[PDB]
């Protein structure tokens, strides 16, 4: 569950 | 990671919740702006809104998860990032529709009037939003994978290059393509135009006839003015030769340039001055000529055409590039270039054309030329749409250069102080939310008139609230 998508 | 408190994120949400809100309502409740680009700019609004909402609305799940402390985060992760994918893509949708509108409004305005009803625009911009979301849904299951990125990569570089194409255009060739009224006036002109076009050709010493005139440069495979004189060749030997006058200009080769005055000799209704006149008596001749061919066959901007058209010269021009898109059929007539017994056909059939009252043809011609202006409302919307991409270019750059990041150099160190700071580019992209309804308002007189109307309301519907 991060801010916006590709954090991870 | 760049930390910034979640705040901001809320703040930025809502700042642009109520923009975008006055922005859908002030066009719906404005009849005058029920426009296919107002629709359009209505469904950027939504796609705009939804995105600050969701980046607002993603924050304070986040704060709220890591504190009453799962699975659960996954599918609301799944659902928001869903949220913001499809809007995405609607909001590149959105500004490729714009830039529809504006290409086919320019160039063809009545037959895309036609055709863009206000039943058609609706189905559009539900298709659009159809797509998008089904897009939405299976970006986000495999935001993992290679093509995904590679797509929502490639979106972002169509984007880019439709912006420079549209810099390029508009303000770099600003003065290659645009008709200049301030000169090209017909005020500088005197009387009528058989008035001025007997002096014109009782300066040259010639009978009042059907007045076709050709200017520009003497060469053998780019202006056409071999396709020209070969034309006055075959019109020689016909009967209906007598009734027409023409005047050709331009220096360029000795080979073509002696057979001009061979055929000015020739033939005595033939006038060929072979030097440069100033624009100025360009402009006056155009004011009285009847028909101006332009042969060419190579002419990227219609310029050459707009320039004949503005002084009700009705121009007969080759359909190659930028005298296609100008000259319709009720300003002009076109044939194909290179052939010169389809250049006298159009000069006979423009001389059974001099046989009715040209009044409305002219007035079609000026009519036409005078929406190409650069302070016109049509090529007033193209700077608005260059705008509104060059705005979502920067404002999403960063986040796809993290996207570039994330596949082709994640191990970088260098890199990675870059992804680090993703929390700016989701400020960042917030902030597009927020500066397209300025935008709109900024280049919308309309706009800013039903933007006072609901400040005033909103000033009103304060007193009866408390009373
Ligand atoms: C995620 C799903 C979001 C759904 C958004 C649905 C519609 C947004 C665009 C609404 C159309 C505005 C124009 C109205 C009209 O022209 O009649
Ligand atoms: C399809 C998307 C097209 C994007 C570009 C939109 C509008 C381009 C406007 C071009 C201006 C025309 C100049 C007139 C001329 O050629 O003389
Ligand atoms: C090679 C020809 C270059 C001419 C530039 C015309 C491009 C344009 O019309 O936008
Ligand atoms: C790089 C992106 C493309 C750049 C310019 C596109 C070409 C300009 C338009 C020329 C053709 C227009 C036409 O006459 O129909
Ligand atoms: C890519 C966008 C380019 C837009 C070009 C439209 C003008 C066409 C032309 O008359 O050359
Ligand atoms: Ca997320």
């Amino acid at each position: 569950l991060d801010p916006x998508r590709w954090r991870k | 990671q760049l930390f910034v408190s979640p705040v901001v994120f809320v703040t930025l949400g809502v700042i642009s919740l109520l923009e975008n809100i006055l922005v859908i309502v002030a066009i719906a409740k404005n009849k005058n702006l029920h426009s296919p680009m107002y629709f359009f700019i209505c469904s950027l609004a939504v796609a705009d809104m939804l995105v600050s909402v969701s980046l607002g609305f993603e924050t304070i799940v986040i704060t709220l998860l890591n504190s009453t402390d799962q699975s659960f985060t996954v599918n609301i992760d799944n659902v928001i990032d869903s949220v913001i994918c499809a809007s995405l893509l609607a909001s590149i949708c959105s500004l490729l529709s714009i830039a529809v509108d504006r290409y086919f409004t320019i160039f063809y305005a009545l037959q895309y009037h036609n055709i863009m009803t206000v039943k058609r625009v609706g189905i559009i911009i539900s298709c659009i939003w159809a797509a998008c979301t089904v897009s939405g849904i299976l970006f986000i299951i495999y935001s993992d994978s290679s093509a995904v990125i590679i797509c929502l990569i490639t979106m972002f570089f169509t984007m880019l290059a439709l912006m420079a194409s549209l810099y390029v255009h508009m303000f770099l060739m600003a003065r290659l393509h645009g008709i200049d009224c301030s000169f090209w006036n017909e005020s500088y002109l005197t009387g009528s135009r058989d008035e001025r076009k007997k002096s014109l050709l009782s300066k040259f010493g010639m009978d009042e006839g059907v007045t076709f005139m050709f200017i520009g440069r003497f060469d053998r495979g780019q202006k056409g003015v071999d396709v020209l004189l070969k034309a006055i060749e075959i019109l020689s030997s016909k009967k209906e030769f007598q009734e027409m006058r023409f005047i050709i200009i331009g220096k360029g080769d000795p080979e073509l340039e002696g057979w001009a005055r061979s055929l000015e000799e020739k033939h005595g209704n033939v006038k060929v001055i072979t030097e440069m006149l100033s624009r100025e008596f360009v402009r006056e001749l155009y004011g009285s000529v009847d028909f101006v061919i332009i042969p060419s066959y190579f002419e990227p901007f219609g310029l050459v055409a707009l320039e004949a058209m503005c002084l009700g010269a009705i121009p007969i021009a080759s359909a190659v590039g930028g005298l296609r898109d100008i000259i319709t059929n009720e300003t002009g007539i076109l044939v194909k270039a290179g052939d010169p017994g389809e250049l006298a056909n159009a000069i006979l059939k423009a001389l059974e054309l001099s046989r009715s009252d040209l009044s409305k043809f002219r007035e079609n011609c000026k009519k036409r030329a005078m929406s190409f202006s650069r302070q016109g409302a049509n090529m007033k919307g193209a700077i608005t749409l260059t705008i509104l991409i060059g705005v979502f270019v920067v404002c999403w750059a960063p986040f796809f250069l993290h996207l570039i990041f994330y596949i082709s150099c994640p191990q970088n160190p260098y890199c990675v102080c870059f992804m680090s700071h993703f929390n700016l580019y989701l400020i960042l992209i917030m902030c597009n939310s927020i500066i397209n309804p300025l935008i709109y308002a900024l280049r919308s007189q309309e706009l800013r008139k039903t933007f006072k109307e609901i400040i005033c309301c909103y000033e009103f519907l304060e007193v009866l609230f408390q009373g």
